[PDB]
Order: structure tokens, then C-alpha cells, then sequence
């Protein structure tokens, strides 16, 4: 089951917060 | 006539069922709505109807109140010839 | 039981439910069905083989129940295949005689045709100048129309009864696209003006007789501009709606119900004119002829009934089937009505002596669509197993079997031209299939060898949004119209 | 239930997987029906015939005399195909040209004044 | 769902019609399947003064019937028509709103604003217009 | 097989009428007469079911086939003389097998009446155009050439109509787009561009803070999010972290103007998160991250009012049991920052516009939680006990909210 896209699927392996740029360069 | 002289006072008394109602129950039977007074009597014909059953299943509630069973239904309706059943299924 | 054919498995379980006697007495199918005899259509290759195994008395019993029950058919040819004999067959009193089949039929349309009647064979009505000028702009239809054919898929317009919680159970829409009738359970017949031109009736018996008088404008003058709707309620029927039929002159509105009546209502006066009382059991199908004076209505009681508009009492019985009339369709010369019934039979019966002149047998559930082809040479017939078999009338056979549906095929129609059949079923789907290419081809042996070619008549599928096709019809510019009510 | 489980088995001995809400519940109420009128014809037939118990044989006579004024079924073949040769027969009648709208005599027609009354 | 809410927004009126009339000199707290019996012998009494009135005036020739059709489908019934009078009369007569309507709006479809394509000659111009 | 009905159910009818003692074979002898009325109407009612085309039901196909029998169509009674009821139906008895058997008069009447729908209408649409089925809702479903765009040229021209109408120029062009955007079955396979034109815009349209460009984007979102067509979850990752700094971010425009309309957005944000948490669920990924981004959030100290109410906001919206753990331990800290607003003169920065939204909501969510676990007593100087902050007009709001309870 963890052969499953959904483990796979970028929401899961990617952190929100961290995308935001929040006005960073 | 007097059946005649009591229909012609029937654009007003608002019967106890509706005419929406009643009206939906001859439309069902092919009768249409061309008189609204002609409803109202319909609908007051259906309503001395069930008056009556229940005028009468209450003698034989007395005898046995302020309860309505099927064991009152029963000999009520057994003088108008018509047989109740029991549900005795569910 | 267990070692029968699956497309028996509807009528076997009729015959589980029969174990006494008097079950079986008041049941006048298989009443029926014991004193006639299966026809049983054999060859006299397999017939010698049969012969000398029923002709000795080792046997000498099952020998006594053939030569009882079953009559025996016998061509000269070959041993069908199996996939052909399972094309032909599924009736109770299955796969008729070819001398029903070999009656002279008139089956050409009338004004030269040797295949056609003539004009006064049947009495049909009379015509003017004014059907002169309707031919006139029926040919400026039939200009937009296309040769619809295999390449130009025709546009088809659906036409949804939105709401329909009466459930509708007749649709009807008139030669040229102009009314659509609904046929509904809550006992109700409802005409929809579907042109930009609302239904308008005399508002009182006096208003016609001031009106017009050498005012040269009939029409527009019979027309009261007090009523005028988008529909129109007809109340009279006291069960649910089965048949509607409009006339060809778009007055005359017919409609066939579970009361045992069949009733005529006018689009003139939006009133009944006349309630045929002839069955006492419901009526499943009506239909004007496409001449507008006699009507065929099939009911319950396993006849149709032939009318005329004129008396209170039908003309013709047909009386051979053994189960319910589920549909009546007239010849496009009005000289024939082909009734499928639930018995898994086609007939057509003559308007002449009532006679059964063609019994076409080889569905196996109850007919639930007929239609003529154009050319009257051709009869395409739907059931519940799908299956849709094209009949030649002249010939009597099978000729060609389109097998794409799933469920009961509920509505069928060839084109103006007669280029594509269009069939819809209780599957959602309105399909085409090429009717040019299924009778390109068109006996001493009663069949074709008819072949797999429904892959190859298909042209589209047409899934339809949880809508059951109840009606098909063809504008004179073929334009494929259908009409469901949405579930 | 007991009876209305077995109700729900011979529905689907006949593959009727989805039918009507309560239609269990009505074949039920009409099997309920048919048995109270085989043993109470049957009773009366058992008194008739003056008896201890009821028997089988006033149970049959009761489905019998039943079935003589009960179900009529459809007309049958040989009765369908000799009305039909009595009708077949008598040849078509011709159409007069302008008669106008070809209805049958008016006393068989729905086309009356249809009155009303007066509302006063 | 609006299906069902065809027949159970005037059925469920009736039952609220039956609930105003139990109360009319009768009893309390019925059973249940007394109700649903009563009130079954109701809807077979209008559709059956339906069926037969409407018979009786299309045996003579009419399509609407008359008051006449009446107070004799009512006899044929057994009803004794002149006791009709009295019951009106008494004032114990009461009042229940007729059903409400399941769409308010009447007719808000307004489709969406995407007009493309025009109509080839084989299609009039009161069929519906080509889509996006 | 051929199933019968149960012999021992016909022995019960048989000594519940008056006769007893009834032999096996007289027993057996009901119940293969009345299985076969049974079956002999079911086939019967079959009939009308195939000519209703249907195959559903409608509560009557057997009240047809028993007056096709000669039988009465009514059920619980039948009357020997005939005449009040003849073939006419009644239409059965509504009776269950879990039924009560026993009714309050007054009950029914107070229950409410169903609204009646509008008559049957005729409606036309394409099931085929040429051939071709269109997909409208009526619908079910060394040198070499240049590449060919997979997306068409009229679904590009689509999507920048769509996009230019949802910058909000318009109003209506707004709602029409937002409608088709919210059913445009086909809207799938230009999702990628939409998607990243959501995301790339709120990221550099908070560098100047447009709150209409903002306000036009979340109700894209949700727009995005209610076509039952579109595979969502892939998209969901770029989806989560533009909504997030819409809630949690400063606002570049001054506040105690739009601030209410900031607030509205804010709202607006916390609804989609919490929709964005109800779909798309699996374990431990989705809505724990965004609870732990918004409770350290919380926790941190000298945050933003503007981020302190927007995680606030998004903290609360989460449903029954998440403010029933998480807004307990933490009114003290609320009280004390409330404190500091109030103490010293200066109003002009939009700490103070802050802190009054943020008490306010926060002791609406007391409310319930007051409400839905907790019994009203000592309204008057209780809460002082947690800062004082709403104290009696806090009790006043729980008395309204009493109100309206009695009131259903």
C-alpha cells in the first residue's frame, strides 16, 4: 500500500510553509 | 331546493381540507376545477364521512378513553359493511 | 428445465409457477399454447435421421407427442448453423409455416409500382387543392434534408421532459415538427407547441359562427386569441396513458389507456370528441394511419381492433395472437397494420378480410418498437432483448439483425429518405445504423444466412444523460428529435 | 419478520432484485388476504356439509366456487378468432367526400351543450 | 428530493387534514395502522366519486359534469345526499392551508452567457441555438 | 425452484380466525394456492412495468394487475357488496415492519407540509451534433514540424477569457466565470494552467497587498474546488500554501479601512483551509500540518496582529472537537495580550483593530463550547476568573444564543 501514487502524490512529500515565499528573496 | 341554495353560499367557508388539496385528488380522477364551490362541497362530502366513523368508533371507545384503536375502527366500520384489517405483519 | 436455450429463461418461469390443473386453466396462454402445434422449421437432411429414430416402435411414445403436438416444417437445403437458428427462433408456437409467408402482399406505396394497391382497394378519405400546396413546401424540407447516409450524421435534438414525476408513459410528435404530445400516468394527456406559436382554441360555441363567413381567413380566425398556451391538460382518462397518436392533419389527438378506452381528442376545441369502448382491458398502443381515418388500437385482451372514426364498433379484428398486442403500426399505404405482441411475434394483418398475411418470429422478449421503411418493402422491430430484425416483407425472412442495445428497445424510425435507421432503448442510447447498407443485398429454403454485419451498420451510439429514448422521430429536413422524461 | 422473510425469498427466487418500497409488504397483505378466504369459504363449506373439522376437500371446493366469480382472464382463442370472422367479414364502407369532421352519431360522442350552473 | 416530494407535499397535507379532524369529537393517540386504513378508504372514496361521476355524465354525452352526476353517482354509493347539509352547517368546520410550492423562483434558468455557432438549413430557428 | 410461501405462517392465520386443528395436508394446500396467485400476479405486474418503461416502480403496477384479475385493487379491506370501492385503488397502506403502531394526533399536525413541485416541462438539447456527441450537461460524460499545442486554440482563447473575467473588471463577467469554472466538465487537462495561476498570482499579488486581486483569487479557489469533475489532490499542494498566506499574512494596505473587508478574506481563506482538511484526507499529511503550522503560530511570541487574528480565524473554523482541545489551555495568554493592546495612548498602528476581532471571535467559540459541554450558572463575575474579558456581556451573548434555542 505504500507502493500507492498517493505516497507519492507532491502534497504529501511537499511541506506548504516552506514553499511560501511570505516576501523572501 | 336545498341543496341547491347551500352551494350558492360557498364562495366563502373555507372547508378543513384545502382546496389545493382536494383539488389535486379530482384533478388525479379526471375531475377538473371549474367551480371552486363545487370543490368545496367534494371536500365537505369527504369530510361528514370520516366524521361519522369517528363519531361512531367513539360509542364503542366509551363502552371500553380519549383513544383511537383499531379495535374501535373494527366495529365501527362492521355497520357500514366494511371489514378492517390488522396490520399484524410488520 | 436446466438444459434449455438462456433466451427461454423468461418463459420457463411461467411454467414453474403451473402445477395444478386449474392454474393452468385460467391462464389462456398456455391454454393456448397446448392446443396449437410448434412449427418447427427442419431441413429433410436432419428430418431422415429424426425419422429413423421415431418410426420404430423402441420408442414408439415420444414418436406419439411429436405427431400429436408438434407440426414439422421441412425445407429442402442445408442444416442451419446454430447462430442461425438462434436468430429465428424464441416464440411460443416459434418459427411459422412458410405457406403464412408466401401470401401476395401489396406491400408499394401508393400516388408505376406492380407491388403497389390500388387507390380503391381500400375506401380511404379524399383530397384537395390545399394537400397540393402542402406537398410543395414539404419538398422545401426535404431540400435541407441531406442524404443523411454513413458520412453526414444527422443532428439529433432531445427534447426532456424535465420534471415528470407522473411518470410519462406515450410521446407523440406530429409529421412536421410542430406539437409533441405527453402521455403520463397521472391519467393525462399534455400537448406542447414546440414552434413559436402557442396552442390557441375557439373560446365559446358562438365566437366560430360570427367569425369568418367569406372572411378567407379560417385558420387565423378559429384561433381565439383568449386561450393561447405553450400546453394544453386534457382530463378524461381514468388510468395511465399507453398510445398517442396525432393525425396527419395535426387535429385529432388519440390516446389509449388502462381503462379499456381509447379516446379522440380534438386540437381544435382541446375537448374529447369520442371514447372507443371496445376493449375491457388496457389498451397498449394506438395509432392513426397515415391517411388519418382508420386507427388500430391493441390491447390486453390479445386482439386489435381496427376503427374508423365514424362508428362506436371497429371494422377488423385481429384476433391470432396469444398474448398481449403490445404495438399496431400501419403500412405507409394504410393497407396493412403490423402488430407485435408479447408472445415474441410479429404480424401483419390485411385491412381486407382481416387476414394474417406475414408472421415473423425470432425475438426473443416482447416486441416494444415497430416501424415501416419508407419504401413499404422493409419493417424494423424492437423487443426486450435488444435485438433489432429487419424483415422483408415481400420475402418473410430475417434479412438483417442489429444486436448493439443492451435493454428493451423502446423507439424506432427510419429517415425521410430511408438512409438511417435511428433506435433508442431503455440503455440511455440513441443509435444509428446504416439502413441502405443492411438492405443492399435484398428463396426455396425460408432464410439468408444472415450475417454478424452490426459493427459495421453502426454510425454512432449517443449516450443519453440517465434519459430512457421513448420517442424518435425524423424532421421532413432530417433532424433526428427524441423524447424522454429525465429519471 | 417470519412470514415477510420468506416474502423477500420468493421475490428473488424470481430475480426481482428492486422493486417498490413496501411491495413486500403488500404480496404479503395479498397472500394473507388469499388464505383467509380459502379456510373461511372453506369453514362455511365444512358447516354446510356438517362436520368436526374442516377437511382438504371443502378447502378445494372453496378455491373452486371462488374461480367462478372471481378471475375472468382474458376471452379466449376460440371465443377471439369466431368474433373476429363475424367482424372480418362485412366488407369496408365507403367515405362520403365533404361530410366534415367524420365523427360517429352524437349520442355516442362526448359533444354536448355541458351546462353548468349559475353562480348566485 | 423533489420526486417523492410530488405526492408526499398533498398526502402528508391529507395527513395533517385527518389530525385536524380526529380531534372533532373523536378520540386520542390512534393506532397507527387505524390511520393509514382510514385514510386509504379516503383517497378510494375521491378517486372512486371520480371515476364514476365522470362515467355518468360521458353516458350522456358530456365531458364536464354537472351537479346532477353527482347526487347520482352519491346514491349509487349508498350516501344519503340530504344529510350533506347539516354536517356543513355546524360551525365545528376548520381551516388547513393548502401545500406549498417546491421551486419559488418559478423559472430563474437563465443558461450562461457563451453564444457561438449559427444553424445549418436543415434546422429551423425555434430549435435550440449551437452551444459554446 | 419453485419457493412457496411457509406452511407454518397458514396454520397461524388459520387459528387466529377461529379455525383450529388443521391437518398438514389441508395446510400445505393454502399455501401453494395463494404462491401461485402470487406468482401469477407478479409475472402480471411485470407486464405493466415493461409497458410503463421504468423497470423501477411506481407504488401500482400491482393494483393494475389485480384488477386485470378481477380482483379488487384495495388492501386491508374488502368489501362483499362492492359498490363503495370497486377496482379503484387506494393506493396500499404506508405500514412498515419497524413501525410503532402508535401515533401523537397533534404530532402530525405540527410536523411540516412538503412543497409542491412545478407540472412536467418540455426541454430540448443535442444528443449529437454531426456525429459528434457534445459535452453539455444534459450530456453524461535536419529539419522537422513544429509540435502541436495538446490544448486547442478555442480552449485557450477559454482560458483567457476566463482568467481576464476573473480579475473582477465586471461583476457579472466575474459570477459567469466563476459558475463556469464551477461546471465546465472538460475543465480538466487546462487544471495545471489554472492552478499555477492561482499560486504564482497570490505570491506576487502580497508583494503589494491587492486585496481584490486576493479576494477574486480565493473565489476562484472555491470555484475551483466545487466542480464535481476534476481530480483535485494532485493540484492540492500548490493549492494549500496560497490559501495559508492569504490567512496567516500582513497586509501592505492599511488596515482600519479594509480590514473589515481583510477580515471577510481572512473568513473566506479559513472556510476553503477547512474545506481543504474535510477533502483530500489521508493520514497524518494534510490537516495535522496546517494544525501544527497554525497552533505555532499561536505559541510564537511578538507575532503580527494581523497574522495573530488570520491563524486565529483559521484556528477556530476547524470544527466541534479541535476548538473543544485546542482553544482551553490558552485564555490567559488571549487576556493578557487584550491587556497590553488596552495599556498606554497610542491607537494609530492597527494593534489595537487587531486585538478587538481577535477577543471577539474568540469568545463567540467560548460560546458554543460554554454551550455544547458546559451547564450556565454564575454568569455575572465568574469569568473573571479568565481575564475578564467578555464577563456579563459574554453571559448576555450565551442568554441570546439561549434564546434562539427555545426559539427552534
Amino acid at each position: 500500500d505504500l507502493l500507492a501514487d498517493e505516497n507519492f502524490l507532491m502534497v504529501t512529500q511537499l511541506h506548504w510553509e516552506d514553499d511560501i515565499i511570505w516576501d523572501g528573496e | 331546493t336545498p341543496l341547491v341554495d347551500f352551494l350558492m353560499q360557498l364562495e366563502d367557508y373555507t372547508p378543513t381540507i384545502p382546496d389545493a388539496v382536494t383539488g389535486y385528488y379530482l384533478n388525479r380522477a379526471g375531475f377538473e376545477a371549474s367551480d371552486p364551490r363545487i370543490i368545496r362541497l367534494i371536500s365537505l362530502a369527504a369530510q361528514k364521512f370520516i366524521s361519522d366513523i369517528a363519531n361512531d368508533a367513539l360509542q364503542h371507545c366509551k363502552m371500553k378513553k380519549y383513544t383511537l384503536t383499531m379495535e374501535d375502527l373494527t366495529p365501527a366500520l362492521s355497520e357500514y359493511g366494511i371489514n378492517v384489517k390488522k396490520p399484524h405483519y410488520f | 428445465h436446466g438444459d434449455q436455450e438462456c433466451y427461454y429463461q423468461d418463459d420457463l418461469r411461467v411454467l414453474s409457477s403451473l402445477t395444478k390443473k386449474e392454474h393452468m386453466k385460467g391462464n389462456e396462454t398456455m391454454l393456448d399454447f397446448r392446443t396449437s402445434k410448434f412449427v418447427l422449421r427442419i431441413s429433410r437432411d436432419s428430418y431422415q435421421l429424426l425419422k429413423r429414430h421415431l418410426q420404430e416402435k423402441q420408442n414408439n411414445q415420444i414418436w406419439n407427442i411429436v405427431q400429436e403436438h408438434l407440426y414439422i416444417d421441412i425445407f429442402d437445403g442445408m442444416p442451419r448453423s446454430k447462430q442461425q437458428i438462434d436468430a429465428m427462433v424464441g416464440s411460443l408456437a416459434g418459427e411459422a409455416k412458410r405457406e403464412a409467408n408466401k401470401s401476395k402482399v401489396f406491400f408499394g406505396l401508393l400516388k408505376q409500382d406492380p407491388n403497389a394497391p390500388p387507390q380503391n382497394r381500400i375506401p380511404l378519405p379524399e383530397l384537395k387543392d390545399s394537400d397540393k400546396l402542402d406537398k410543395i413546401m414539404n419538398m422545401k424540407e426535404t431540400t435541407k434534408r441531406v442524404r443523411l447516409g454513413p458520412d453526414c450524421l444527422p443532428s439529433i435534438c432531445f427534447y426532456t421532459f424535465l420534471n415528470a414525476y407522473q411518470g410519462l408513459t406515450a410521446v407523440d410528435v406530429t409529421d412536421d415538427s410542430s406539437l409533441i404530445a405527453g402521455g403520463f400516468a397521472d391519467s393525462t394527456v399534455r400537448v406542447w407547441s414546440v414552434t413559436p406559436k402557442k396552442l390557441r382554441s375557439v373560446k365559446q360555441a358562438s365566437d366560430l359562427s360570427l367569425i369568418d363567413k367569406e372572411s378567407d381567413d379560417v385558420l387565423e380566425r378559429i384561433m381565439d386569441e383568449k386561450t393561447a398556451s405553450e400546453l394544453k391538460i386534457l382530463y378524461g382518462h381514468s388510468g395511465p396513458v399507453y398510445g398517442a397518436s396525432f393525425s396527419p392533419d395535426r387535429n385529432y389527438l388519440l390516446s389509449s389507456s388502462e381503462d379499456g378506452t381509447v379516446r379522440l381528442w380534438s386540437l381544435q376545441t382541446f375537448t374529447c370528441l369520442v371514447g372507443y369502448k371496445g376493449h375491457n382491458y388496457p389498451v397498449w398502443d394506438t395509432q392513426f394511419s397515415p391517411y388519418g381515418y382508420y386507427f388500430v388500437s391493441g390491447g390486453h385482451d390479445r386482439v386489435a381492433r381496427l376503427w374508423a372514426t365514424d362508428h362506436y364498433q371497429p371494422l377488423r379484428i385481429f384476433a391470432g395472437h396469444l398474448a398481449d398486442v403490445n404495438c399496431t403500426r400501419f403500412h405507409p399505404n394504410s393497407n396493412y397494420v403490423a402488430t407485435g405482441s408479447a408472445d415474441r411475434t410479429v404480424r401483419l394483418w390485411d385491412v381486407l378480410n382481416g387476414n394474417c398475411v406475414r408472421i415473423f418470429t425470432g425475438h426473443k422478449g416482447p416486441i416494444h418498437s415497430l416501424t415501416f421503411s419508407p419504401n413499404g418493402r422493409f419493417l424494423a422491430t424492437g423487443a426486450t432483448d435488444g435485438r433489432v430484425l429487419l424483415w422483408d416483407i415481400g420475402h418473410g425472412l430475417m434479412v438483417g439483425e442489429l444486436k448493439g442495445h443492451t435493454d428493451t428497445v423502446c423507439s424506432l424510425r427510419f429517415s425521410r429518405d430511408g438512409e438511417i435507421l435511428a433506435s433508442g432503448s431503455m440503455d440511455n442510447t440513441v443509435r444509428l445504423w446504416d439502413a441502405i447498407k443492411a438492405f443492399e443485398d435484398l428463396t426455396a429454403t425460408g432464410h439468408i444466412n444472415l450475417p454478424e454485419n452490426s459493427q459495421e451498420l453502426l454510425l454512432g451510439t449517443y449516450m443519453t444523460k440517465s434519459t430512457p429514448v421513448v420517442h424518435l422521430h425524423f424532421t421532413r429536413r432530417n433532424l433526428v428529435l427524441a423524447a424522454g422524461a429525465y429519471s | 419478520p417470519k412470514d415477510a422473510q420468506m416474502m423477500a425469498q420468493i421475490l428473488k427466487d424470481m430475480g426481482i432484485t428492486e422493486y417498490e418500497p413496501r411491495v413486500i409488504n403488500q404480496m404479503l397483505e395479498f397472500a394473507f388476504r388469499y388464505v383467509t378466504t380459502i379456510l373461511d369459504d372453506a369453514k362455511i363449506y365444512s358447516s354446510h356439509a356438517k362436520k368436526a373439522t374442516v377437511d382438504a376437500d371443502d378447502v378445494r371446493l372453496a378455491i373452486q366456487c371462488r374461480a367462478d366469480q372471481s378471475f375472468t382472464s382474458p376471452p379466449p382463442r376460440d371465443f377471439l378468432l369466431d368474433i373476429a370472422r363475424q367482424r372480418n367479414q362485412t366488407p369496408l364502407p365507403l367515405i362520403k367526400p365533404y361530410s366534415g369532421p367524420r365523427l360517429p352519431p352524437d349520442r355516442y360522442c362526448l359533444t354536448a351543450p355541458n351546462y353548468r350552473l349559475k353562480s348566485l | 428530493n423533489p420526486a417523492d416530494n410530488y405526492h408526499l407535499a398533498r398526502r402528508r397535507t391529507l395527513q395533517v387534514v385527518v389530525s385536524s379532524l380526529l380531534t372533532e369529537a373523536g378520540f386520542e393517540s390512534a393506532e397507527k395502522a387505524s390511520v393509514e386504513t382510514l385514510t386509504e378508504m379516503l383517497q378510494s372514496y375521491i378517486s372512486e366519486i371520480g371515476r364514476s361521476a365522470k362515467s355518468y355524465c360521458e353516458h350522456t354525452a358530456r365531458t364536464q359534469p354537472t351537479l346532477s352526476d353527482i347526487v347520482v353517482t352519491l346514491v349509487e354509493m349508498g350516501f344519503n345526499v340530504d344529510t350533506l347539509p347539516a354536517y356543513a352547517k355546524r360551525s365545528q368546520r376548520m381551516v388547513i392551508t393548502a401545500p406549498p410550492v417546491t421551486n419559488q423562483p418559478v423559472t430563474p434558468k437563465a443558461l450562461t452567457a457563451g453564444q457561438n455557432r449559427p444553424h445549418p438549413p436543415h434546422i429551423p430557428s425555434h430549435f435550440p441555438e449551437f452551444p459554446d | 425452484s419453485n419457493t412457496v410461501l411457509p406452511s407454518e405462517s397458514m396454520k397461524v392465520v388459520a387459528e387466529s380466525m377461529g379455525i383450529a386443528q388443521i391437518q398438514e395436508e389441508t395446510c400445505q394446500l393454502l399455501t401453494d394456492e395463494v404462491s401461485y396467485r402470487i406468482k401469477e400476479i407478479a409475472q402480471d405486474a411485470l407486464k405493466f412495468m415493461h409497458m410503463g418503461k421504468r423497470q423501477k416502480l411506481t407504488t401500482s403496477d400491482i393494483d393494475y394487475a389485480l384488477k386485470l384479475k378481477n380482483v379488487e385493487p384495495l388492501y386491508g379491506f374488502h368489501a362483499q357488496e362492492f359498490i363503495p370501492f370497486r377496482f379503484a385503488s387506494g393506493g396500499g397502506r404506508e405500514l412498515y415492519f419497524y413501525e410503532e403502531k402508535e401515533v401523537d394526533l397533534s404530532d402530525i399536525i405540527n410536523t411540516p407540509l412538503p412543497r409542491v413541485p412545478l407540472d412536467v416541462c418540455l426541454k430540448a438539447h443535442w444528443l449529437s451534433i454531426e456525429g459528434c456527441q457534445p459535452a453539455i450537461p444534459e450530456n453524461p460524460p535536419r529539419l522537422k514540424p513544429r509540435s502541436i499545442h495538446e490544448l486547442s486554440v478555442e480552449q485557450q482563447l477559454y482560458y483567457k477569457e476566463i482568467t481576464e473575467a476573473c480579475v473582477g473588471s465586471c461583476e457579472a463577467k466575474r459570477a459567469e466565470a466563476l459558475q463556469s469554472i464551477a461546471t465546465d466538465p472538460g475543465l480538466y487537462q487546462m487544471l495545471p494552467r489554472f492552478s499555477t495561476f492561482i499560486s504564482e498570482g497570490v505570491r506576487v499579488n502580497v508583494v503589494q497587498n491587492n486585496l481584490a486581486l486576493l479576494i477574486y483569487l480565493m473565489r476562484m479557489v472555491k470555484a475551483l474546488m466545487d466542480n464535481p469533475t476534476l481530480y483535485l489532490e494532485k493540484y492540492v499542494h500548490e493549492l494549500i500554501p496560497a490559501v495559508m498566506t492569504c490567512i496567516v499574512s500582513r497586509q501592505l494596505c492599511l488596515r482600519p479601512d479594509v480590514d473589515n473587508h481583510w477580515a471577510l478574506r481572512d473568513f473566506a481563506a479559513r472556510l476553503v483551509a477547512q474545506i481543504c482538511k474535510h477533502f483530500s484526507t489521508t493520514t497524518n499529511n494534510i490537516q495535522s500540518r496546517i494544525t501544527k503550522t497554525f497552533t505555532k503560530s499561536w505559541v510564537d511570541e511578538k507575532t503580527p496582529w494581523t497574522t495573530r487574528y488570520g491563524s486565529i480565524a483559521g484556528l477556530a473554523e476547524l470544527g466541534h472537537d479541535v476548538i473543544k482541545t485546542l482553544i482551553l489551555p490558552r485564555l490567559q495568554q488571549e487576556g493578557e495580550r487584550i491587556r497590553s493592546v488596552l495599556d498606554g495612548p497610542v491607537l494609530s498602528n492597527i494593534d489595537r483593530i487587531g486585538a478587538d476581532h481577535v477577543q471577539s471571535l474568540l469568545l463567540k467559540h467560548c460560546a458554543p463550547v460554554l454551550a455544547k459541554l458546559r451547564p450556565p450558572p454564575d454568569n455575572q463575575d465568574a469569568y473573571r476568573a479568565e481575564f475578564g474579558s467578555l464577563g456579563p456581556l459574554l453571559c448576555s451573548q450565551v442568554v441570546k444564543a439561549r434564546a434562539q434555542a427555545a426559539l427552534q
